RNA sequence: CUUUAAUGUUUGAUGUUCUAACGUUGACCCGUAAUCCGGGUUGCGGACAGUGUCUGGUGGGUAGUUUGACUGGGGCGGUCUCCUCCUAAAGAGUAACGGAGGAGCACGAAGGUUGGCUAAUCCUGGUCGGACAUCAGGAGGUUAGUGCAAUGGCAUAAGCCAGCUUGACUGCGAGCGUGACGGCGCGAGCAGGUGCGAAAGCAGGUCAUAGUGAUCCGGUGGUUCUGAAUGGAAGGGCCAUC
RNA sequence: AAUUCCUUGUCGGGUAAGUUCCGACCUGCACGAAUGGCGUAAUGAUGGCCAGGCUGUCUCCACCCGAGACUCAGUGAAAUUGAACUCGCUGUGAAGAUGCAGUGUACCCGCGGCAAGACGGAAAGACCCCGUGAACCUUUACUAUAGCUUGACACUGAACAU
RNA sequence: GUUUAUUAAAAACACAGCACUGUGCAAACACGAAAGUGGACGUAUACGGUGUGACGCCUGCCCGGUGCCGGAAGGUUAAUU
RNA sequence: GUAACGGGGCUAAACCAUGCACCGAAGCUGCGGCAGCGACGCUUAUGCGUUGUUGGGUAGGGGAGCGUUCUGUAAGCCUG
RNA sequence: AGGACCGAACCGACUAAUGUUGAAAAAUUAGCGGAUGACUUGUGGCUGGGGGUGAAAGGCCAAUCAAACCGGGAGAUAGCU
RNA sequence: UUUUGUAUAAUGGGUCAGCGACUUAUAUUCUGUAGCAAGGUUAACCGAAUAGGGGAGCCGAAGGGAAACCGAGUCUUAACU
């Protein structure tokens, strides 16, 4: 029947506008206070799934 | 003398090699905020337009092409940026 | 490790806050600081709280 | 396997050419001898040299 | 998504935002679709009976994409900047 | 105002009597020819015992499962992440239960800047005071120092003092390097607002390389972004952070 | 020593010679008092050792009587089997060759025998390792739970005194 | 005497005897969601469990640990309010 | 069981040096044939003068087919 | 008198040889143990699968037992062949 | 067959004949091909029923943002070179 959706990749994954997906950074949830401004600065903007992991995502979520 | 005997030993440790060394090479045309070669104190050092990071990393500050040379009394050698 | 963590509120009253880590017993004084205030967009003094 | 092993002995890497023993103050077919009678020990094929100017 | 027991993608990256309900029942139109309503009035019920939009949306926005080549009366839709200039090029009423 | 008489008054608790619930595997009568059962009379116990729900304890009596990997076969022993040198074959990278050592931090200053200074060791002379304390001169040349390992650096000092200080800033970031990826690092320059300096200028931590853990689930503070009829709020999101 | 490793402990007895046996010593790796200690008459298809008698158990086999094996007539299986015109040696080779190389030998085919090889036949090795395999068993492994037990509330009420 | 029918008959199991321990009778304990039944138409010279195993001479010290029994003062402690 | 040239055997039929022949593979060439790709003819239906190269192959990837039963064409066609 | 003695039936199964595609999916031959008892046996009944029963071997429960057999979940799953 | 590697003395098969292993359903993506083309297409169902009707709905033509929202722009930020 229907493609289940694999409902995790779902909330962590968005899809654009050529195809690529926006994720979000990681190393942003705690232990903060070690971490320098710098990198916090850089891990704030969401990021784009590289290729290698395209076809992991893609077939994770079909119905993107 | 059956089997065998035994004994540990005390090492099997290292760390994951950085990849330092020369990234261009002298003649190449580098790009601004190229990355001339990362190295650990300044084994090279910093000449025209080039800049020396906090590892001591040396990167092009202008747009051109590399070049080593030997300079100053301690025959130091510095990376320097011609203008291209 | 022995140092704990502490973050720095602002006296702006903004509620921003900067945090940082501390030796507790050999520094037992608070700890005051002019840092940037983002909110404010102005250096105020900042002054230490518990995390 | 399980490491290295325990040093037990210790040796001089040889190459042809080298000088291993000399000696001084003695007649000449006295120090063959000698020099024979210490060849006997080693496994190595040796020759009696002299000294020369350069 | 396995990836031989290493802990996969969709897991080592965080979770990030929520899903809006009223995005669910806003819809967007584009210029070329406002000619195809009848009477010349852009009305929100109007699109749904030109099936120009689905029966539960309740909010509407119109869009630069296309072009409008009709006098129409946009009433009770949000238009944007270029689609406004448009639609007035065309001779066309934005009412509230 | 860490006391009791209070008109007792509403009430827990305890204790003592009662009988009417309930128990009776006491006796007798009846259905009934029936040591089951039920009904009656009676004796005893009696709000106890016992059962239901909730709850703490105990619980291999019973049940479901877990009990890592590498490995010169497995076990035992040792190791598992990170940093430094060698192997490593003059770019990068490169294995072994190969050879050596370290880390799981420290610092409000050991950071920034401005100004200034230059070490180890030995010899000579000198009160206590010597092989080694402080003083003076010389030789020496960085054989010192670098908060902690080793390497590479360092005299313009990155080594040592002193003044003022908070750039151990906020939003970005051309371009690179490095990774399968997650990620990690370097970074001029731009905007705001600061520190030091007369100024040029330097400053988004420490001479550099270790000092650390993703996700989820939650906690705290902002944020009216959303807030299922409407207004709020709960909650969720975004930002900082545990 | 049903315990004792070193160890055939040492001393004595038994034997020509005794790692076993018997009696002792004590240096009990690592006995010990109801997961009993030390003895103990009788009992044992019980374990160890010794002697008399007796013998083909043996020196060392010999002969004989029967049932097969052997031949003839009748009936008539089985495991196994890639195909075979199915030799020895030396070497080579997935490292132990009927089959490769070199070489020697060998007319074709049965019958009775033997069992050295065909890594002979049987049984998808029981030993070993592996599987994020299974089962039963254990416990002060984790999580539960029947049972036992605690209290509250209910069936459950009255009087009185503190 | 019994035992691994079908590789182990034994030094194993049982045994009479001994000890500890539970149990006052609607007994403990066991089978059973319960009724009920066994124990027993028995009653502490009885019944269950555990260990040792005729008989003779005996059975020494330790209660720290783990259990079991007794205690209720104090500490910590659930539901409920 | 010779059994440390493969054997025969060899005093050169051994070793060294100089040479010149010859043997020697599915290598190269000759003849004939098929095919893939590319350029070029430029035809464009797969003929497309021609030409140059290419064609060992496991896991595997791509292209093209044979054959079998059944359905339509088929109340056709073949067949006592 | 006796869980007495010797020894046939009856019950067992200690040694040896045979057999080990057997005459037999545990027997035969020669010896062997108990043989008035905790014996043996016929007939009928009762106890059932995490359960029975067990003088205890993890033994027996229809040539099957560290959890019978039959049907179903079921084409369990098999990173293995 | 399995392997770095088999004549291997590693596995399988005595032989023949018949049977015996990449399928089906529904979704999703890519390719080829056919129709239509900023459009394409219908599903249940109705139907003289492979027609016709049915456009409910789905995909696409607009993206950015967690979101409100903005919109060929949008987000970040007080604002972007
Ligand atoms: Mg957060
Ligand atoms: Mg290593
Ligand atoms: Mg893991
Ligand atoms: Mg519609
Ligand atoms: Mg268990
Ligand atoms: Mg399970
Ligand atoms: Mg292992
Ligand atoms: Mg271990
Ligand atoms: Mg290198
Ligand atoms: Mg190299
Ligand atoms: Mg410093
Ligand atoms: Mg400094
Ligand atoms: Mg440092
Ligand atoms: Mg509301
Ligand atoms: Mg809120
Ligand atoms: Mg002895
Ligand atoms: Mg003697
Ligand atoms: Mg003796
Ligand atoms: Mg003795
Ligand atoms: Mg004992
Ligand atoms: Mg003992
Ligand atoms: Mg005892
Ligand atoms: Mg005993
Ligand atoms: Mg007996
Ligand atoms: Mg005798
Ligand atoms: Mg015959
Ligand atoms: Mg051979
Ligand atoms: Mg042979
Ligand atoms: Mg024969
Ligand atoms: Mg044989
Ligand atoms: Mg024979
Ligand atoms: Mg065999
Ligand atoms: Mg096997
Ligand atoms: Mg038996
Ligand atoms: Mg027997
Ligand atoms: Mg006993
Ligand atoms: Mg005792
Ligand atoms: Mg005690
Ligand atoms: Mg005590
Ligand atoms: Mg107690
Ligand atoms: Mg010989
Ligand atoms: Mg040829
Ligand atoms: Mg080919
Ligand atoms: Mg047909
Ligand atoms: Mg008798
Ligand atoms: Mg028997
Ligand atoms: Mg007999
Ligand atoms: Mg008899
Ligand atoms: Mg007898
Ligand atoms: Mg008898
Ligand atoms: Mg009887
Ligand atoms: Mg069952
Ligand atoms: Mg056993
Ligand atoms: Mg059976
Ligand atoms: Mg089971
Ligand atoms: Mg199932
Ligand atoms: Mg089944
Ligand atoms: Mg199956
Ligand atoms: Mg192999
Ligand atoms: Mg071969
Ligand atoms: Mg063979
Ligand atoms: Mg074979
Ligand atoms: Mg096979
Ligand atoms: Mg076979």
């Amino acid at each position: 029947p229907k493609i289940k959706t694999v409902r995790g990749a779902a909330k962590r994954f968005k899809k654009t506008g050529k195809g690529g997906f926006k994720h979000k950074h990681a190393n942003l949830r705690h232990i903060l206070t070690k971490k320098a401004t710098k990198r916090k600065r850089h891990l704030r903007p969401k990021a784009m799934v590289s290729k290698g992991d395209l076809g992991l995502v893609i077939a994770c979520l079909p119905y993107a | 003398a059956h089997k065998k005997a035994g004994g540990s030993t005390r090492n099997g440790r290292d760390s994951e090699a950085k990849r330092l060394g020369v990234k261009r090479f002298g003649g190449e045309s580098v790009l601004a905020g190229s990355i001339i070669v990362r190295q650990r104190g300044t084994k090279f050092h910093a000449g025209a337009n080039v800049g020396c990071g906090r590892d001591h990393t040396l990167f092009a500050k202008a747009d051109g092409k590399v070049k080593f040379e030997v300079k100053g009394p301690k025959n130091r050698k510095f990376i320097s940026i011609e203008a291209e | 490790g022995i140092r704990e963590k502490i973050k720095l509120v602002s006296s702006a009253g903004t509620g921003h806050f900067y945090t940082t880590t501390k030796n507790k017993r050999t520094k037992p004084e608070k700890l005051e600081l002019k840092k940037f205030d983002p909110v404010v967009r102005q250096h105020v003094i900042y002054k230490e709280a518990k995390i | 396997g399980k490491g290295k092993g325990n040093v037990e002995y210790w040796v001089a890497l040889i190459q042809p050419g080298k000088v291993l023993y000399e000696m001084d103050g003695v007649p000449e077919e006295l120090a063959r001898e000698a020099f024979k009678l210490a060849a006997a020990k080693l496994p190595i094929k040796t020759t009696f040299v002299t000294k020369t100017v350069m | 998504g396995f990836e031989g027991g290493q802990m996969p993608l969709y897991r080592r990256l965080p979770k990030f935002g929520f899903t809006s309900r009223k995005a669910a029942i806003t819809a967007e139109i584009r210029l070329s679709d406002l000619a195809k309503v009848e009477g010349g009035v852009v009305d929100l019920n109007t699109l749904k009976a030109a099936n120009i939009i689905g029966i539960q949306i309740e909010f509407a926005k119109v869009i630069l994409a296309g072009e409008v080549t009709t006098p129409v009366t946009v009433r009770g839709l949000r238009v944007t900047k270029g689609a406004r200039a448009a639609i007035e090029a065309a001779g066309g009423k934005i009412e509230e």
